[PDB]
C-alpha cells in the first residue's frame, strides 16, 4: 500500500499527501482574508493569544519579504516561519541578480515552485502552511496571491484561508458580484466585517492585526492599534 | 637523438631502430629492443623522454592486445594507429603529457602494409617512407632518392643498409647496431641485426 | 522471511546459496590436467537452425595461456570474462611476467566476493572454472564457486549433472590413463558424453597444448575421438 | 514472489528479470531476416489511429549508426534512451578508432549496459529487446538480438514480437540458407508478417520494413516507404492467389 | 527507485495511476491545420474571486513553441520551465538556426528528462506542443511516460474520449485552412459545461509567421457566432 | 496512528505531523521549568532531580550559557538538548563572527526554531525532544525572552514554563506581577514557584539551578551566586 | 608561431550557385616536410566540407570530434544539416575549450540541402564567426590568400573560373610562404556533383 | 511494537524505544565501579573470562596519562570510542600543549554520540563509559550513557547487577573523599565484590585497577600489581 | 529484529549475533600456546579426492613471524588475512621491527566491524618479546588473548577437552599429539596426512608447514 503514507500517486489516480497538506492549513485554529481594492490591498487576520503572558508585540502571523510586500501565514507556525524566510530569501536573492524588486507574481512562482519541489520526491514533506502575499505592482495596481503547499499559485481580488475560508471566501464573492470598487476606506471595512462575518466576536481593536499596501504610498503597513481602532470605529458607525 | 625508420613495400614494412639507451654522456645498453609487438601483424616504435615511452607504448600495446582477446580478432592497423593518436592527444591536453615520438608500422590482410607517423603531439600521417629522429634530417633525402613504390625486399635492405651507413659517416653520436624487422603477409619476420 | 545479503538465524547466507544453486541452470563443464595438457568441454545441446552457432562461447580465453568456461547465468559471466581479461592485461602491464592462472583465478574471486558483500551488488549467480599452462610449464585447474572461493582441481564437473560427473571422474581418475595427451581428450570423452543424449555433436571441447594458442577441436575431430572411445568400448565384453 | 531488483529466488532465478523478459513478448512486434547482399527488418505498427500524421519517419526502426540500425520491441521510455545510449558508444567508438564500429561489439557493449542494469543498484532492469542488423569488414551481414537479461544471441532469423513463436515457426518452415536473397527475403518476411498479423492483406501502413544493403563500398540503409511496400504486397497476393488457385 | 520505477510483471502500475491523474478535467485540445496548429483549453476557475489575466494555461516555450498541458498543473510549470530552459540550451549550442520545428521534435524527444527520469514520482501532466519553423506545422504529445506521439488532433480532458471522437467525427482532415480553431472551440464546447467566455477559454495559435496566445479580445472575436 | 505516526514526512489524514506530536510528550514527560522577564532581566529557574546521591554537585545541568549574554533553560530529553545548545552555540558565534557585535535574542531563537524546524521536516532525521527558553538582556533591547516548543517557533514571552508541570507553574506566574519587579525578587519568586511545583511529592529532592540576565549584571548571563540565593532558596521553603 | 608550427592554408570562395574549399596538402614539423598527403578538407555532407589550418593534431583532433558531433545531431534529427548551423557547432565546440584552445581555425564551404544557397564562413581559434559572402581563408599565410583574392575575385562567378581563380589563388600564396605547400586540393561543390582536383604546385 | 523497530521514529507514550533498549547493552555487561577522592580517581573493572584456558579480556582502557576509562557493554563500538577521545587529548596537546579537561571531552562524547541517536540508519553506541580523569579541579568521575547522557558522580558503577555496588557507594560515599589510596582502592574491591554472587570472589586474575591522580598518572594495576590493594581484602562475599 | 543495526529489545542487537553463528557452519580449527611455542592444528575436509589439497588451506601466514588458522566463510577469511598482511607489512615499514601479534589481532578487529559483518573467527598465533602468544579474534570485531583455544562446529566439545588435557607448562611435543587426538575425536574420519594441516610457532624459526607429508612422524604416535 503506502498509498496514503507517502507523496505518490494514488490507484484512483489521485496524490493524497499533498490533500492532507490542505487540511493540515486548517489545523491550528486561524483565519486570515485578502481583499485587493480599487488602488489598494489589504490583509487581516485574527491574532489568536492565549493568556497574556505571550508578547502579543511578536506573536504575528504577516511579514515584510521585502520593502513592497507582505505576506500573511496560515497554518502550522513552523513551516509558516520557513516558508517566509525562503520568501525573503528569494527575494534578496532577486533584487541582486536583477536590479528591479521582484515582482509579488514572480515571488509566489517561486514559493509555489519550492513547494512543486517539496510534493515531489519522497525524501522530503510538504510545508503545511498557505501563504498569501500582497503587493503594488507598476502597471498592474495592487496584487494578491496565494501559494499552496501544493504549488498552485493564484487568487486575486478577494480570496481568504483558514479554517472558516469557505465562508469568507463566500462573503467576499458575493462582495465583489456587488460591482463597485473599493476606495482605501470600503476595502478595509470590506475585509474587517467580512472577517467579522466569519467570526462575531465584533473584534475588539487587539486581536486582528491588518497588513496594508496602497499605490501613492508604497511598503507593507503593519497598522498600529490606533488605526485599525479608527477603521472599526469607522465602520461600525 | 635516438633513429627510427619504417619503408612500406608494396606487400610489406621494413622497420629498423637503432639499439642503445644513454644517460646524456655514455650509452649503458647497446642491446637495448624499442620494438613493441602490439599484435601479430602490428609493431610499435616509441622514441623520447625516458619512462613516458615505456608506459606510453606498453599501455598502447597491452589495450591493443586487450581488444584482440576480447574480440577474437586483432586490430587494423590504422585502426591501431588512430587509437594510439587519440590516446596520445587526450594525454597531451592533460596535466602529465606524454612526450613520446612514435612510429607505428602494420600489416593487413584487406588494405596491405601499412606505417603511420606522429610525433608528441599526436599528429598521425600516413607515408610511405619515414625516418624519424635526428637521423631523419640526414636520411630522409636518400629515402626519397632512392625509393619507389615497387622496391623489393631485398632492395629495401639494401636501401636501409645505405641509409644506416649514412648515419655512420655522417652522425655525431655511435649507434653501433640496428634492429631490423619486416612485417609482410605471414606476420612479424625479423632479420639479423645490422652492425658496423 | 529474509533472502536479502544479511546473516540468518541459522547462520550461512541465504542469497549467496540461492546464487550457489543457481549454476544448476546451465550447463555441464568438464576439464583435467595432465601436465602434458589441460582439455575441457561444455557439451551444450541447443541450436536452433536460425541461429549462429559462433556467438555462443561457452569457453573464452584470457591471455592465450588461461581459458574460462561457463556454468550458470550467461551475462554475469561475460561481465566476468571482460573484467577478468582486463585484470589479466593489467597484470600483463605491471608486473612484466604473464599472468598466473592462480591469480586470475584469485582475482575472479575477490570480484565475486566484493559482489557477494553489501546488498546493493547481486552476487554474481555464475560458477567459473579456470585452466591453463603457467609460466613454470606446470598446468593447473581452478574451479571458482560463485560466493567468493576458488579451489584447484584435477577435475571440475561445474554445471548441470555435476554430481554424476564428478563422481565417474572420481571413480577412474586415472593418471596412467591421462599419459599422453590423446588418452587425457579421450578420458574427458566418455565422462562428458557420459551426460544427456550427447549423440551426434553435443560436445564442444576446448584444447590448450602447452603454450599453443587456445585449441578449440574441430568437429570432425572431436567425431574420430568419440569413434576411438566407441573402439574401446568395443571388444570388452 | 517479487521484491527490489537485485534479487533471487529459493530455487535460485531471476524471476524479476524472466518476468520483464516475458512481458517484452506482450506488445510490439518485429522480425530480421537475414540474406546474402542484404538483410532487411520488418515491424508491425501497432497504432494505426488515423489522427496520426507520421511525420517522424520512423517509430520502430531506428537508424543507430552508418553501418547498422535496431528495432526495439519493449517499452518506449527506455526504448528513447537505449538507442541514445546505443547511437552514443557507437559513434564513440568511431572517435577512437576512426573506423566503424563492428556489430557484435556495440550489441556486446548494450548487453553489457543491461547486464549492469540488472546486476547492481536499486534499480529496474531495462524492459526492453531489440534486434540488430548490420554490416562489418570482418563477418560482413550480421544479425542479433538481444533481450533484457542481457544475454544477446546471433541470429539469422527471428522475431521479437508477440507471436514470435509462430513467426519464428514460420520462419523456421521457409527458411532456406544460401538461396535467399534480398528479393526473397523480402517475400518470406511480408508472408510471416501476413501470418502473424491476423487480419489479412495487411495494408502498408500498419507494416514498417526497412533494409540495409551493400553497394559499392558504402552501406546503404533504405526504409521501404508506402509504394514499394504495397507493390511487394501485391507481388505476394499474386503469388497467394496463383498457389491457391493452381491446386 | 529514484527514478520512474514500479514496474511488475507486464505492467507499468505507477505510470498507469499517473495515467489515471493526468485524465483530470481540462480538455485543452490540439488541432494541426494546414498552415499551423492551435492549442485551445478551459480555464473554468473556481467561483469569481480567481483571476484570469495572472495565471494562464498556454506558455509560449520560445518564439514560436506554444505549450497546452492537463491535470497537476503545479507540475506542469515545472516541467515547462524545463522545457524553455533545454530549448534555450539547444538555441545557444546550435546558434541562430531560429529553432521552431526543427527543433520541435528534438525538444519533445529532450522530453525525457520529462519521464524518463521521472524522480521518485513521476509527472502528472501531458502537455501538447506546437512549432511551425520548418514551413510545416507539428503538434506532439508528451504523457507522463510515454514520448512524442506526432498528434493531428487530439484531446487530453475529463471527456478526452468523445473529444477526440468528435474530432475525428468533424473531420480535422488535411485542407483546413488555419481558421480550425473554430473547430476546436466546438470540441471543447462538447466538453464545456456553461457559456464559455473570452477569459474562460485560453487558446494559442501557431502558425508559419510564429506563435502567439490569443488574447481575450480574439477569443471573444472568434466565440461570437459560434 | 498505526502507518501515519512512523516518519515525519508522513501527513496525518487530518493534515498532522505526530511524529512532533510525540516528540512533545517527551517534553510533558521530563522535569519543568520557569523563565520569567523581569523588569531590567530576565530570571531563569529550573528544578533538576537527584535520580541518585552517587551524583556529584549539580551535573548536567539544565541552564546553559550559549553566548556572553544570552542562556538556554531546556527540557526534555538532555542529550539532543545539549546538542541543540551546542547548535546555538555554534550560531551564535557564526553571526558574532560575521556581522559583529552580540547576536539579538530574536533573531538567534528564530535561527534555532528554522534549524529544529528543518530537523522536524524531513523523515530520516527525527525531531527534537527538548523545550528551551532563550532569555537574554541589553541596554539597547532591553530584556527579552523566547521559547521554543521540540517543533514549534520562537514566541515572545514576559513569563513561561515548560515540562512536567506547565499549566500548574504558568498559573502563579501570572498571579505574579512581572513588568515592574526588579530580578532579585523575581528570583525569589521563582524559587517560590518550583518550590510550589511538586518536588518530592512523588519524587526525590530536586536543586534549584537558577541563572541570570540584566543591567544588574550589566549583561553577562551567569548563573545566579548559589551561596547567596540558597536564603532566597530558604524564602521560597516558607 | 604556435599557429605556424605544421604550417597549412586553407582557402574558401563563394561562386554562383556553388562553392569552392581548397588547402595545402603539406604536413610537416617547423621546417621539414613529413608527408605530401595530409588530409585538412574533410566532408561533413554530401554539399558541405571543412577546412581546418594549424598544428596538425589540433586539425585531426578537430575534425574527429565535430564528425562527432555531428553524426550524433544528424542521427538525433535524421535531417541533414545546415551550413549555417554546422559553423555554431564548430563555433560552440572551439569555445568548450577557451582556455585550452585548438589551434585551429576552421572554414566552412558548402550548399543548403534545399535552397541550394552557397555559404562561406571562417572562424578564429576561439570560436569567433566571420560569415561573408566573397572568401575567407586561414593557415600562416592568410594575408598572402587575402591579397590575392581581393583583385582574383569576381561576384556571380561560374564554377570554371571559380575553379581558375580558387586554384590561382592557392597556387601563387603556396608559392610565396616558406612553411606551406608541396601541392593543393581543391574540391568544387556544385548542386549535384563534386569535383576534386589535385594541382600541379611546386613540390619544393 | 512497531514503533520500537527503529531510532528515529517516536513512541506515541513519550521518549523513544531504542535508546531504551541501547541501555540494556551496559546493563548486559560485567560489572565495574568508579569512585572520586580529594586527590585521587580509582576504576574497579571485572575482567571478566570466558574460559579458564582464555584469558579474562581486556577492561579500563587507557587515553592519557590523566584520562583513563572503562567500558561496559557492546564492545565493538567502544573501542572506536577509545580512539575517538585518544584522538580528542592527542588534538588538544597538540594545539595547546595541555591535557584536555575531562569535562569538556565528555561534552565532546555526549555531542558525538547524540549524533547516531537522530540519524536514519545509525545505531547508538551502547557503551557504558566510566571515564576517570585528573583536571586541574582535581579527580573526576564521569558516566556515558548510550542516551548521550553522561553524568557527573562522586562514585557510580554500571554492569550486571551493579545495583549492589551502587547501594554500597551511596551508602559509603560520606567516607571517601578523606581516604588514603589504598582505603578508597579498598573501598571500590569491596563494592565490585558485592555485585558477584557469593561463590565468585576477587582474584588477581579476574580483576583491573585503574588510578590517576595529582602526581600519579593513570595507570592500570592488574594481578601482581592488584595484590598489595587486594590485601586486607575483609571479605564478606 | 531484522535490522543489522537496529537493537534487540532485550539486551543486543541481532544480526551479529547470526553472524558469529557463522563458525559452525565453519570447520574446527584448534590452536595452543605453549612456552616452547604455538601449535595450530587445522583439518581440511576434503570433498573429493580430485580436489588438491594444497589448494584448500586454513593456515596461512600472515608474516613470517604470525601464523593465523581460520574457521568459517574462507571468502571473508581471504580478505581479513589480506588486511591483516597490509597492516603487519605497513607497520614493519614505518617502524622497522616486527609487529606485535597482539597489535595485528586489535587492527584486524577494529576492521572487523566498520557492510555486513565477517563470519569468520581467527586464531592468530606468533612469537613476539612477550614469549609465543596466541589470540582468539571472533566475528564480532573482539579478540581475546588466550592459551589453548578451539573454534569450529564442534568448538564446545573440542574446548572442553583441551580444557582438561592441557597443562601450564607443556611443550610442542605434547602440545602436537593433544591437539592431533583431540581433532581425531571430533572429527569423522581419520587424521591422515592429506586432511590434517598443522603449523609450528618457534621462537627461533618462521612458522612453515608440518613437514608436508612427512609429519606422519607425528600422526604414526596417534
Amino acid at each position: 500500500g503506502f498509498d496514503r503514507h507517502i507523496t505518490i500517486f494514488s490507484p484512483e489516480g489521485r496524490l493524497y499527501q499533498v490533500e492532507y497538506a490542505f487540511k493540515a492549513i486548517n489545523q491550528g485554529g486561524l483565519t486570515s482574508v485578502a481583499v485587493r481594492g480599487k488602488d489598494c490591498a489589504v490583509i487581516v487576520t485574527q491574532k489568536k493569544v492565549p493568556d497574556k503572558l505571550l508578547d502579543s508585540s511578536t506573536v504575528t502571523h504577516l511579514f515584510k519579504i521585502t520593502e513592497n510586500i507582505g505576506c500573511v501565514m496560515t497554518g502550522m507556525t513552523a513551516d509558516s516561519r520557513s516558508q517566509v524566510q525562503r520568501a525573503r530569501y528569494e527575494a534578496a536573492n532577486w533584487k541582486y541578480k536583477y536590479g528591479y524588486e521582484i515582482p509579488v507574481d514572480m515571488l509566489c512562482k517561486r514559493i509555489a515552485d519550492i513547494s512543486q519541489v517539496y510534493t515531489q520526491n519522497a525524501e522530503m514533506r510538504p510545508l503545511g502552511c498557505c501563504m498569501i502575499l500582497i503587493g503594488i505592482d507598476e502597471e498592474q495596481g495592487p496584487q494578491v496571491y496565494k501559494c499552496d503547499p501544493a504549488g498552485y499559485y493564484c487568487g486575486f481580488k478577494a480570496t481568504a484561508a483558514g479554517v472558516k475560508q469557505t465562508e469568507s471566501t463566500s462573503f467576499l464573492e458575493k462582495k465583489v458580484k456587488k460591482k463597485f470598487d473599493w476606495t482605501f476606506e470600503q476595502t478595509v471595512e470590506t475585509a474587517i466585517t467580512c472577517l467579522s462575518t466569519v467570526l462575531s466576536i465584533d473584534f475588539k481593536p487587539s486581536e486582528i492585526e491588518v497588513g496594508v499596501v496602497t499605490v501613492e504610498n508604497p511598503k507593507f503597513r503593519i497598522l498600529t492599534e490606533a488605526e485599525i481602532d479608527a477603521h472599526l470605529v469607522a465602520l461600525a458607525e | 637523438m635516438e633513429y627510427l625508420i619504417g619503408i612500406q613495400g608494396p606487400d610489406y614494412v621494413l622497420v629498423a631502430s637503432d639499439r642503445v639507451a644513454a644517460s646524456n654522456i655514455v650509452q649503458m645498453k647497446d642491446d637495448h629492443d624499442k620494438m613493441f609487438k602490439m599484435s601479430e601483424k602490428i609493431l610499435l616504435l616509441c622514441v623520447g623522454e625516458a619512462g613516458d615511452t615505456v608506459q606510453f607504448a606498453e599501455y598502447i600495446q597491452k589495450n591493443v592486445q586487450l581488444y584482440k582477446m576480447r574480440n577474437g580478432y586483432e586490430l587494423s592497423p590504422t585502426a591501431a594507429a588512430n587509437f594510439t593518436r587519440r590516446n596520445l592527444a587526450d594525454c597531451l591536453r592533460s596535466r602529465t603529457p606524454y612526450h613520446v615520438n612514435l612510429l607505428l608500422a602494420g600489416y593487413d590482410e584487406h588494405e596491405g602494409p601499412a606505417l603511420y607517423y606522429m610525433d608528441y603531439l599526436a599528429a598521425l600521417a600516413k607515408a610511405p617512407f619515414a625516418a624519424h629522429g635526428y637521423g631523419a634530417f640526414l636520411t630522409l633525402s636518400i629515402l626519397d632518392r632512392y625509393y619507389t613504390p615497387t622496391i623489393s625486399r631485398e632492395r629495401a635492405v639494401e636501401l636501409l643498409r645505405k641509409c644506416l651507413e649514412e648515419l655512420q659517416k655522417r652522425f655525431i653520436l655511435n649507434l653501433p647496431t640496428f634492429s631490423v624487422r619486416i612485417i609482410d603477409k605471414n606476420g612479424i619476420h625479423d632479420l639479423d641485426n645490422i652492425s658496423f | 522471511d529474509r533472502a536479502i545479503t544479511v546473516f540468518s538465524p541459522d547462520g550461512h547466507l541465504f542469497q549467496v546459496e540461492y546464487a550457489q544453486e543457481a549454476v544448476k541452470k546451465g550447463s555441464t563443464a568438464v576439464g583435467v590436467r595432465g601436465r602434458d595438457i589441460v582439455v575441457l568441454g561444455v557439451e551444450k545441446k541447443s541450436v536452433a537452425k536460425l541461429q549462429d552457432e559462433r556467438t555462443v562461447r561457452k569457453i573464452c580465453a584470457l591471455d592465450d595461456n588461461v581459458c574460462m568456461a561457463f556454468a550458470g547465468l550467461t551475462a554475469d559471466a561475460r561481465i566476468v570474462i571482460n573484467r577478468a581479461r582486463v585484470e589479466c592485461q593489467s597484470h600483463r602491464l605491471t608486473v612484466e611476467d604473464p599472468v598466473t592462472v592462480e591469480y586470475i583465478t584469485r582475482y575472479i574471486a575477490s570480484l565475486k566476493q566484493r559482489y557477494t558483500q553489501s546488498n546493493g551488488r547481486r552476487p554474481f549467480g555464475i560458477s567459473a572454472l579456470i585452466v591453463g599452462f603457467d609460466f613454470d610449464g606446470t598446468p593447473r585447474l581452478y574451479q571458482t564457486d560463485p560466493s567468493g572461493t576458488y579451489h584447484a582441481w584435477k577435475a571440475n564437473a561445474i554445471g548441470r549433472g555435476a554430481k554424476s560427473v564428478r563422481e565417474f571422474l572420481e571413480k577412474n581418475y586415472t593418471d596412467e590413463a591421462i599419459e599422453t595427451d590423446d588418452l587425457t581428450i579421450k578420458l574427458v570423452i566418455k565422462a562428458l558424453l557420459e551426460v544427456v543424449q550427447s549423440g551426434g555433436k553435443n560436445i564442444e571441447l576446448a584444447v590448450m597444448r602447452r603454450d599453443q594458442s587456445l585449441k578449440i577441436l574441430n568437429p570432425e575431430e572431436i567425431e574420430k575421438y568419440v569413434a576411438e572411445i566407441e573402439k574401446e568400448k568395443e571388444e570388452n565384453e | 514472489y517479487d521484491s527490489r531488483t537485485t534479487i533471487f529466488s529459493p530455487e535460485g532465478r531471476l524471476y524479476q528479470v524472466e518476468y520483464a523478459m516475458e512481458a517484452i513478448g506482450h506488445a510490439g512486434t518485429c522480425l530480421g531476416i537475414l540474406a546474402n547482399d542484404g538483410v532487411l527488418l520488418a515491424a508491425e505498427r501497432r497504432n494505426i489511429h488515423k489522427l496520426l500524421d507520421e511525420v517522424f519517419f520512423s517509430e520502430k526502426i531506428y537508424k543507430l549508426n552508418e553501418d547498422m540500425a535496431c528495432s526495439v520491441a519493449g517499452i518506449t521510455s527506455d526504448a528513447n534512451v537505449l538507442t541514445n545510449e546505443l547511437r552514443l558508444i557507437a559513434q564513440r567508438y568511431l572517435l577512437q578508432y576512426q573506423e566503424p564500429i563492428p556489430c557484435e561489439q556495440l550489441v556486446t557493449a548494450l548487453c553489457d549496459i543491461k547486464q549492469a542494469y540488472t546486476q547492481f543498484g536499486g534499480k529496474r532492469p531495462f524492459g526492453v529487446s531489440l534486434l540488430y542488423i548490420g554490416w562489418d569488414k570482418h563477418y560482413g551481414f550480421q544479425l542479433y538480438q538481444s533481450d533484457p537479461s542481457g544475454n544477446y544471441g546471433g541470429w539469422k532469423a527471428t522475431c521479437i514480437g508477440n507471436n514470435s513463436a509462430a513467426a519464428v515457426s514460420m520462419l523456421k518452415q521457409d527458411y532456406k540458407e544460401g538461396e535467399m536473397t534480398l528479393k526473397s527475403a523480402l517475400a518470406l518476411a511480408i508472408k510471416v508478417l501476413n501470418k502473424t498479423m491476423d487480419v489479412s492483406k495487411l495494408s502498408a501502413e500498419k507494416v514498417e520494413i526497412a533494409t540495409l544493403t551493400r553497394e559499392n563500398g558504402k552501406t546503404v540503409i533504405r526504409v521501404l516507404k508506402q509504394k514499394e511496400v504495397e507493390q511487394l504486397i501485391k507481388k505476394h497476393e499474386e503469388e497467394e492467389a496463383k498457389a491457391e488457385r493452381e491446386k | 527507485f529514484s527514478l520512474t520505477t514500479f514496474s511488475p510483471s507486464g505492467k507499468l502500475v505507477q505510470i498507469e495511476y499517473a495515467l489515471a491523474a493526468v485524465a483530470g478535467g481540462a480538455p485543452s485540445v490540439g488541432i494541426k491545420a494546414a498552415n499551423g496548429v492551435v492549442l485551445a483549453t478551459e480555464k473554468k476557475q473556481k467561483s469569481i474571486l480567481y483571476d484570469e489575466r495572472s495565471v494562464h494555461k498556454v506558455e509560449p516555450i520560445t518564439k514560436h513553441i506554444g505549450l497546452v498541458y492537463s491535470g497537476m498543473g503545479p507540475d506542469y510549470r515545472v516541467l515547462v520551465h524545463r522545457a524553455r530552459k533545454l530549448a534555450q540550451q539547444y538555441y545557444l549550442v546550435y546558434q541562430e538556426p531560429i529553432p521552431t520545428a526543427q527543433l520541435v521534435q528534438r525538444v519533445a524527444s529532450v522530453m525525457q528528462e520529462y519521464t524518463q527520469s521521472g524522480g521518485v514520482r513521476p509527472f502528472g501532466v501531458s502537455l501538447l506542443i506546437c512549432g511551425w519553423n520548418e514551413g510545416r506545422p507539428y503538434l506532439f504529445q508528451s504523457d507522463p511516460s510515454g514520448a512524442y506521439f506526432a498528434w493531428k488532433a487530439t484531446a487530453m480532458g475529463k471527456n478526452y474520449v468523445n473529444g477526440k471522437t468528435f474530432l475525428e467525427k468533424r473531420y480535422n482532415e488535411d485542407l483546413e485552412l488555419e481558421d480550425a480553431i473554430h473547430t476546436a472551440i466546438l470540441t471543447l464546447k462538447e466538453s464545456f459545461e456553461g457559456q464559455m467566455t473570452e477569459d474562460n477559454i485560453e487558446v494559442g495559435i501557431c502558425n508559419e509567421a510564429g506563435f502567439r496566445r490569443l488574447t481575450p479580445t480574439e477569443v471573444k472575436d472568434y466565440l461570437a457566432a459560434i | 496512528g498505526t502507518g501515519y505516526d512512523l516518519s515525519a514526512s508522513t501527513f496525518s489524514p487530518d493534515g498532522r505531523v505526530f511524529q512532533v506530536e510525540y516528540a512533545m510528550k517527551a517534553v510533558e514527560n521530563s522535569s519543568t521549568a520557569i523563565g520569567i522577564r523581569c523588569k531590567d532581566g530576565v530570571v531563569f529557574g529550573v528544578e533538576k532531580l537527584v535520580l541518585s546521591k552517587l551524583y556529584e554537585e549539580g551535573s548536567n545541568k539544565r541552564l546553559f550559557n550559549v553566548d556572553r549574554h544570552v542562556g538556554m533553560a531546556v527540557a526534555g530529553l538532555l542529550a539532543d538538548a545539549r546538542s541543540l545548545a551546542d547548535i546555538a552555540r555554534e550560531e551564535a558565534s557564526n553571526f558574532r563572527s560575521n556581522f559583529g557585535y552580540n547576536i539579538p535574542l530574536k533573531h538567534l531563537a528564530d535561527r534555532v526554531a528554522m534549524y529544529v524546524h528543518a530537523y522536524t521536516l524531513y523523515s530520516a532525521v527525527r525531531p527534537f525532544g527538548c523545550s528551551f527558553m532563550l532569555g537574554s538582556y541589553s541596554v539597547n533591547d532591553g530584556a527579552q525572552l523566547y521559547m521554543i516548543d521540540p517543533s514549534g517557533v520562537s514566541y515572545g514571552y514576559w513569563g513561561c514554563a515548560i515540562g512536567k508541570a506547565r499549566q500548574a507553574a504558568k498559573t502563579e506566574i501570572e498571579k505574579l506581577q512581572m513588568k515592574e519587579m526588579t530580578c532579585r525578587d523575581i528570583v525569589k519568586e521563582v524559587a517560590k514557584i518550583i518550590y510550589i511545583v511538586h518536588d518530592e511529592v512523588k519524587d526525590k529532592a530536586f536543586e534549584l539551578e537558577l541563572s541570570w540576565v540584566g543591567e544588574l549584571t550589566n549583561g553577562r548571563h551567569e548563573i545566579v551566586p548559589k551561596d547567596i540565593r540558597e536564603e532566597a532558596e530558604k524564602y521560597a521553603k516558607e | 608561431s604556435i599557429m605556424s608550427y605544421n604550417g597549412g592554408a586553407v582557402m574558401a570562395m563563394k561562386g554562383k550557385n556553388c562553392v569552392a574549399i581548397a588547402a595545402d596538402r603539406r604536413f610537416g614539423i617547423q621546417a621539414q616536410m613529413v608527408t605530401t598527403d595530409f588530409q585538412k578538407i574533410f566532408p561533413m555532407g554530401d554539399r558541405l566540407y571543412i577546412g581546418l589550418a594549424g598544428l596538425a593534431t589540433d586539425v585531426q583532433t578537430v575534425a574527429q570530434r565535430l564528425k562527432f558531433r555531428l553524426n550524433l545531431y544528424e542521427l538525433k534529427e535524421g535531417r541533414q544539416i545546415k551550413p549555417y548551423t554546422l559553423m555554431s557547432m564548430v563555433a560552440n565546440l572551439l569555445y568548450e575549450k577557451r582556455f585550452g584552445p585548438y589551434y585551429t581555425e576552421p572554414v566552412i564551404a558548402g550548399l543548403d540541402p534545399k535552397t541550394f544557397k552557397p555559404f562561406i564562413c571562417s572562424l578564429d581559434l576561439i570560436g569567433c564567426p566571420m560569415v561573408t559572402d566573397d572568401f575567407v581563408v586561414s593557415g600562416t599565410c592568410a594575408e598572402q590568400m587575402y591579397g590575392m583574392c581581393e583583385s582574383l575575385w569576381e561576384p556571380n562567378m561560374d564554377p570554371d573560373h571559380l575553379f581558375e581563380t580558387i586554384s590561382q589563388a592557392m597556387l601563387n600564396a603556396v608559392d610565396r610562404d616558406a612553411v606551406s605547400g608541396m601541392g593543393v586540393i581543391v574540391h568544387i561543390i556544385e548542386k549535384d556533383k563534386i569535383t576534386t582536383r589535385t594541382l600541379k604546385a611546386r613540390m619544393d | 511494537n512497531q514503533y520500537d523497530n527503529d531510532v528515529t521514529v517516536w513512541s506515541p507514550q513519550g521518549r523513544i524505544h531504542q535508546i531504551e533498549y541501547a541501555m540494556e547493552a551496559v546493563k548486559q555487561g560485567s560489572a565495574t565501579v568508579g569512585l572520586k577522592s580529594k586527590t585521587h580517581a580509582v576504576l574497579v573493572a571485572l575482567k571478566r573470562a570466558q574460559s579458564e584456558l582464555a584469558a579474562h579480556q581486556k577492561k579500563i582502557l587507557h587515553v592519557d596519562n590523566h584520562i583513563g576509562i572503562s567500558i561496559a557493554g557492546l564492545t565493538a563500538d567502544a573501542r572506536l570510542l577509545c580512539n575517538f577521545m585518544r584522538q580528542e587529548c592527542l588534538d588538544s596537546r597538540f594545539v595547546f600543549d595541555r591535557p584536555l579537561p575531562v569535562s569538556r571531552l565528555v561534552s565532546l562524547i555526549g555531542s558525538k554520540t547524540q549524533i547516531p541517536t537522530q540519524r536514519y540508519g545509525r545505531r547508538p553506541y551502547g557503551v557504558g563509559l566510566l571515564i576517570a580523569g585528573y583536571d586541574d579541579m582535581g579527580p573526576h568521575i564521569f558516566q556515558t550513557c548510550p542516551s548521550a547522557n553522561y553524568f557527573d558522580c562522586r562514585a557510580m558503577s554500571i554492569g550486571a547487577r551493579s545495583q549492589s555496588a551502587r547501594t554500597y557507594l551511596e551508602r559509603h560515599m560520606s567516607e571517601f573523599m578523606e581516604c588514603n589510596l589504598n582505603e578508597l582502592v579498598k573501598h571500590g574491591l569491596r563494592a565490585l565484590r558485592e555485585t558477584l554472587p557469593a561463590e565468585q570472589d576477587l582474584t588477581t586474575k579476574n580483576v583491573s585497577i585503574g588510578i590517576v591522580g595529582k602526581d600519579l598518572e593513570f595507570t592500570i594495576y592488574d594481578d601482581d600489581d592488584v595484590s598489595p590493594f587486594l590485601e586486607g581484602l575483609e571479605e564478606r562475599p | 529484529d531484522r535490522g543489522v543495526n537496529t537493537f534487540s529489545p532485550e539486551g543486543r542487537l541481532f544480526q551479529v549475533e547470526y553472524a558469529i553463528e557463522a563458525i559452525k557452519l565453519g570447520s574446527t580449527a584448534i590452536g595452543i600456546q605453549t612456552s616452547e611455542g604455538v601449535c595450530l592444528a587445522v583439518e581440511k575436509r576434503i570433498t573429493s579426492p580430485l580436489m588438491e589439497p594444497s589448494s584448500i588451506e586454513k593456515i596461512v601466514e600472515i608474516d613470517a613471524h604470525i601464523g593465523c588458522a581460520m574457521s568459517g566463510l574462507i571468502a571473508d577469511a581471504k580478505t581479513l588475512i589480506d588486511k591483516a598482511r597490509v597492516e603487519t607489512q605497513n607497520h614493519w615499514f614505518t617502524y622497522n621491527e616486527t609487529m606485535t601479534v597482539e597489535s595485528v589481532t586489535q587492527a584486524v578487529s577494529n576492521l572487523a566491524l566498520q557492510s555486513r559483518p565477517f563470519g569468520v573467527a581467527l586464531l592468530f598465533g606468533g612469537v613476539d618479546e612477550k614469549g609465543p602468544q596466541l589470540f582468539h579474534m571472533d566475528p564480532s570485531g573482539t579478540f581475546v588473548q588466550c592459551d589453548a583455544r578451539a573454534i569450529g562446529s564442534a568448538s564446545e566439545g573440542a574446548q572442553s577437552s583441551l580444557q582438561e588435557v592441557y597443562h601450564k607448562s607443556m611443550t610442542l611435543k605434547e602440545a602436537i599429539k593433544s591437539s592431533l587426538i583431540i581433532l581425531k575425536q571430533v572429527m569423522e574420519e581419520k587424521l591422515n596426512a592429506t586432511n590434517i594441516e598443522l603449523a609450528t610457532v618457534q621462537p627461533g624459526q618462521n612458522f612453515h608447514m608440518f613437514t608436508k607429508e612427512e609429519l606422519e612422524e607425528v600422526i604414526k604416535d596417534i
